[PDB]
């Protein structure tokens, strides 16, 4: 616990932004996966 | 991080390059990892922000996908196409937001869509794909793979998440229904897939929509084919299988689930009585290749038969007609199934309807075919009882 | 594994009979096709990864992770043994001149050696009668009834003063309760003490899986109920057995990493110990219980089906069949077929294919036809690294023999070896397993060179 | 053709009274091979409205230049008969779409055959009838 | 020992020929190995 290097926070607005970005990334991956199942 | 797209491209390339290999070592060491990566990306952790403590994931997106098109295109995306990137895709979607207002919105959306279609048709704008899912893919391969169960579970989670807006859910349900015939080939390995399917149709209107598309005859045909295979196997060999009757049990349970609600029970009873009656008789014929699952299937089939045989006079006449129809095909040497048919008829006693349908000559030939008394006492007793009834 | 003699004779006859080139081509095609099909079955088997990883770490006899138990692999050839009658005893009752015994279970008795000690001249036994039955009862006095419920086995006459007698049975008998009667000339009715002599019994028997016969309808009902109970127990044991697979795959995944662990039979890696305990300790016990229950179910089904056939024939008697049709219809041809998805049986078929191909390759024309089929690449890609050590050496010998005097085949084999070695050595620096997994290619090269 | 619509209506009929709920209205013609949109669905609810067979048949029978004229009138808010880039931008913003000035200008220009940089009623009619 | 396939001789002149051929093969391999150690 005395090692200094082992010890080498986020606000709320950026938390909302991160959650929204996670949402759009999920939607994009969903549509990308749907695109590979289309009929040929 | 900000380079997430390149990592996702690497993962998806590895997934699609190694998704069609049947070897268990590849499924366990490559496909499962890519499936877990995709599952983590599709289903993000629950939000912790104070405002968004209650709302789900679908309520957080800043854009709204179109109902009947797919704008993301994986074939160009995997080749590093600048016109098919993530920002390019997100730029093509609209931001999340009286009678005349509704009308104006309708025609504006419709003719703007037509304008864009013409612009893509003649000019240089990219044309979105159509939401029509193929029936042969990697999805059926992954959903029923016997190499490892975790891959099946991850695929089930992915396909469950792929069906959120009803426009996609309709196609997803259609594909899963098409996958119904895999139950017999992959008996216990389908345990996950079934658990997904029943969850996706847990609402009444989806069951009714599937019924309108002609799924009840499909399940009936599958059940009859499985019962015929069971009879053929019972006739020939004497092997023991610890999984016998799983697929038949699952299909019968699914049919009972489709029937429990009122509308399809009332509508589709005239077309399903013959199948259920024939299946019940054939299952009752089993004497050696009989297990607990077959016993439960027979019990449920009997309960279904009891439930459907309750209605008006026209349906009773139709049921009698189909009962005589199934009595016709049975040969003159067996003395078990006709006894059941005729005691059922006498219990439901109706007495003159078979005069109209012409079932009298059937029972006349049944009397004429009796050449022995020791082995035909029950048939004679029931036939004489119904003759006195008639 | 039952077809060793058959493939032996097939190879010998194919080697001795001179035949046209078309027949030789057809024969070689059939052999190579069977080999290819078995290799394909083996490389895609759901349990193939687990068995392949387990082979090099633990020592195990059979494959205990099979969904459908295989009658061929579950039924080894058990030999007869000499068992003392008292060791299998459960309950006994004596009368004045008879002795009734019940055993733990059924047994296939072949011979009975009876020893006499502390005999007295006052009275000895002149005739011994043996009786047996295979009906299980809980009380000996219940089965004491003489006439109806016993079957004659053997009557033996003794010269006066005999000390040991060998009651041989021409046909082995499947018995659960036994009776011995002293016909021509003694025993305490309560304890069975005999003052005239002392009798000891030996049996040439082995454990047998059999059930009570069916004679009437309530016996059929009891058989049906018992078979339902056995099926339920088998289902429970089968689920308990198949529940072990996720833990086995987790342990395999952890072992594959091969991370060093810091701490001589206890100094082996703990994950290897856990793998051995999980497979050879628990899966083996579950597999054995499942096989026992499956055998009991099969015997019960056979008895029930025989009774049904007899009853149907009796009802019909109030169609000639040829000799082969009788065997096809009857229960004689019922329990000699292997399961379709069986790892051990596919391995045995591959062994037979390798042996037959080694026999066939000694003909130069057949050798040319086989190498034209493309056998060298199939043997190189599949059978070099799979099987026991003896099988691997036999495959190496067959591959060497296939190129005995064919420059093209030798060039093909050398190309395969050189290509694999170069491909591995290119990435040897970043992965040493590539350099350490060339032992079979180099062994093949050594074997090919050592034969002038 | 009436038989399929009647069968679908009856199969979606819950209480057996010959009438369904409008919440399941989209599913009825979603099962018939047609694919509607949400705005289409609210419009269809508005036009008629619990629906009985006659109204359902009326809705199905309408599944005309009056529609094109109404769309042109909605596009031309000022009623001047000419569709400016500003009007199209306002319509797109109301619909929720996002577009650039260059893209909208190119769309308007590709919609003009006369070279006047404006959309006429005849031009829109010809664009709609293009096959 | 009862298997027939498990049982599936050389004169003196061919033995002499084989030994001689072994000798020349050894000599050829010796010279081939010496050829790779020459100066460059
Ligand atoms: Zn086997």
């Amino acid at each position: 616990s005395q090692f200094l290097l082992t010890r080498l926070k986020m606000s709320e607005t950026e938390r909302q932004s991160m959650e929204s970005e996670r949402a759009d990334r999920s939607l994009f991956v969903q549509e990308l996966l749907l695109s590979t199942l289309v009929r040929e | 991080d900000s380079c997430w797209e390149l990592r996702l491209r690497c993962a998806l390339s590895l997934f699609l390059m190694a998704v069609n290999i049947k070897t268990p070592v590849v499924v366990e060491n490559i496909t499962l990892m890519c499936l877990r990566i995709l599952q983590k990306l599709i289903k993000p952790p629950a939000p912790t922000s104070k405002k968004n403590k209650d709302v789900p994931v679908e309520a957080l997106t800043t854009v709204k996908p179109y109902c009947n098109e797919i704008h993301a295109q994986a074939q160009l995306w995997l080749k590093r196409d600048p016109k098919a990137s993530y920002d390019a895709w997100k730029k093509c979607l609209p931001i999340r937001g009286s009678k005349s207002e509704l009308r104006h919105l309708y025609l504006t959306e419709k003719y703007v869509w037509r304008w864009k279609q013409f612009l893509s048709r003649r000019g240089k704008r990219t044309s979105p794909l159509d939401l029509k899912l193929g029936h042969n893919n990697w999805l059926r391969q992954v959903l029923f793979t016997p190499a490892t169960q975790a891959a099946r579970q991850a695929a089930c989670t992915i396909v469950e998440a792929l069906a959120t807006i009803p426009s996609r859910k309709q196609q997803v349900l259609d594909l899963l229904t098409s996958y119904l015939d895999e139950l017999s080939i992959a008996g216990e390995c389908a345990a996950e897939y079934l658990a997904l399917y029943q969850k996706l149709i847990t609402s009444a209107h989806w069951k009714v929509y599937l019924a309108a598309r002609g799924v009840l005859p499909y399940v009936g045909n599958l059940i009859t084919k499985e019962i015929a295979r069971l009879l053929a196997l019972e006739e020939a060999t004497l092997s023991t299988d610890l999984q016998q009757g799983y697929a038949l049990k699952s299909l019968t349970g699914l049919l009972s689930s489709f029937v429990e609600v009122e509308s399809i029970k009332r509508h589709f009873k005239s077309r399903l009585v013959g199948t259920v009656l024939n299946g019940y008789l054939c299952l009752r014929k089993l004497v050696v290749q009989r297990t607990k699952l077959i016993d439960e299937t027979q019990d449920m089939l009997l309960e279904m038969l009891e439930d459907m045989t309750t209605g008006t006079e026209s349906e009773t006449k139709a049921f009698m007609a189909v009962c005589i129809e199934t009595a016709k095909r049975y040969n003159l040497d067996d003395y078990r199934t006709p006894v059941f048919i005729f005691e059922r008829l006498c219990s439901i006693i109706m007495a003159g309807v078979m005069a109209q349908c012409g079932g009298l000559e059937c029972m006349l030939n049944r009397l004429a075919g009796i050449r022995d008394f020791k082995q035909g006492r029950h048939l004679l007793t029931v036939l004489l009882k119904l003759f006195s009834y008639c | 594994r039952k077809a060793a003699q058959f493939v032996d004779l097939l190879g010998y006859f194919s080697l001795k009979t001179p035949q046209t080139e078309k027949k030789l081509k057809e024969y070689s095609q059939k052999a190579v096709e069977i080999l290819r099909t078995q290799n394909h079955i083996l490389t895609n088997h759901p349990n193939s990864n687990i068995y392949n990883t387990l082979s090099g770490l633990v020592e195990f006899d059979g494959y205990y992770l099979e969904s459908d138990p295989c009658l061929v692999c579950n039924n080894p050839e058990v030999p007869f043994c000499y068992i003392k009658l008292s060791s299998i005893k459960v309950d006994t009752r004596y009368t004045t001149t008879q002795q009734v015994v019940k055993l733990i279970g059924s047994h296939t008795i072949s011979k009975v050696t009876v020893k006499i000690g502390d005999l007295k001249r006052t009275k000895m036994v002149r005739t011994i009668n043996l009786y047996y039955n295979n009906r299980t009862v809980q009380a000996i006095v219940e089965l004491k009834n003489k006439p109806a419920r016993w079957h004659k086995a053997k009557k033996v006459q003794l010269t006066p003063g005999q000390t040991e007698v060998k009651i041989d049975l021409p046909l082995p008998i499947v018995a659960s309760n036994l009776m011995i009667e002293f016909a021509d000339f003694f025993l305490c009715n309560a304890c069975g003490f005999c003052k005239y002599a002392r009798f000891d019994f030996m049996l040439y028997a082995k454990p047998c899986c059999a059930v009570d016969p069916i004679e009437n309808e309530e016996d059929r009902k009891k058989a049906v109920s018992n078979i339902n109970t056995l099926l339920d127990k088998a289902d429970r044991v089968y689920h308990q057995l198949m529940g072990h697979r996720p833990q086995l795959e987790n342990l395999l995944c952890k072992v594959n990493e091969a991370a060093p662990e810091k701490p001589t039979s206890a100094s082996v890696n703990r994950y290897i110990l856990q793998l051995a305990q999980e497979y050879c300790g628990d899966c083996k016990n579950s597999f054995d219980e499942l096989s026992k229950i499956i055998q009991k179910v099969f015997a019960s089904r056979k008895e029930l089906l025989e009774y049904d056939l007899q009853q149907r024939e009796a009802a019909t008697k109030s169609p000639t069949f040829t000799a082969s049709q009788y065997r096809a219809l009857s229960v004689l041809g019922c329990g000699h077929t292997s399961s379709t998805k069986c790892y051990g049986c596919a391995s045995a078929v591959t062994e037979h294919c390798i042996t037959l191909l080694r026999a066939l390759a000694t003909n130069p024309a057949l050798r040319h036809i086989l190498v034209s089929q493309g056998l060298i690449r199939e043997l190189f890609d599949y059978n070099l690294r799979r099987g026991a050590a003896a099988m691997r050496e036999e495959v190496r010998q067959l591959m060497c023999l296939l190129t005995r005097d064919n420059p093209e085949a030798t060039q093909q084999m050398n190309d395969l070896i050189i290509g694999k070695v170069s491909t591995a050595l290119k990435g040897h620096w970043a992965n040493p397993d590539l350099a350490s997994s060339l032992q079979y290619e180099m062994l093949l090269l050594t074997d090919s060179i050592s034969k002038e | 053709q009436i038989a399929e619509f009647k069968e679908a209506f009856s199969l979606f009929d819950k209480d057996g009274d010959g009438t369904i709920t409008t919440k399941e209205l989209g599913t009825v013609m979603r099962s018939l091979g047609q694919n509607p949109t949400e705005a289409e669905l609210q419009d269809m609810i508005n036009e008629v409205d619990t629906i009985d067979f006659p109204e359902f048949l009326t809705m199905m029978a309408r599944k005309s230049e009056e529609e094109i004229r109404e769309a042109f009138r909605v596009f031309d808010k000022d009623g001047n008969g000419y569709i400016s880039a500003a009007e199209l931008r306002h319509v797109m913003t109301n619909l929720g779409e996002k577009l650039t000035d260059e893209e909208v200008d190119e769309m308007i220009r590709e919609a003009d055959i006369d070279g006047d940089g404006q959309v006429n009623y005849e031009e829109f009619v010809q664009m709609m009838t293009a096959k």
